[PDB]
């Protein structure tokens, strides 16, 4: 993507954000335990290489 | 008391004992109950969910 922006004097970000989808499923089985399922869908945190 | 307990020896006070006569302490065998799937894991991992727990 290419902005064009309006040339102010102090340096700046520009935060964009894309809409995601992220959730997430907490199963606890047994007294004492709770594991999650998380998962990230276009920009996924973990992947095979992690 | 002899007859009836101690194992009848050749020598008594033998140098060293068979491993027939020396009591053995026989505990059963331990089950062991593995908590996560193998491939499971692996499979959902790679998908892009981020296990924890």
């Amino acid at each position: 993507m290419t902005f064009e922006v309006d040339p102010m004097d102090e340096p700046t970000l520009l935060y964009l954000l894309f809409e995601v989808f992220d959730v997430v499923r907490v199963h606890q089985p047994h007294r004492g335990v709770i594991e999650a399922v998380y998962l990230r869908t276009p920009f996924s945190a973990g992947n095979a290489t992690t | 008391q002899a007859a009836v307990t101690s194992t009848p020896r050749a020598k008594l006070n033998p140098r060293n004992w068979p491993s027939t006569l020396v009591y053995q302490e026989i505990p059963g065998p331990t089950t062991v109950l593995l908590p996560r799937d193998a491939l499971a894991e692996v499979r959902m991992t790679n998908s892009g969910v981020q296990l924890a727990g």
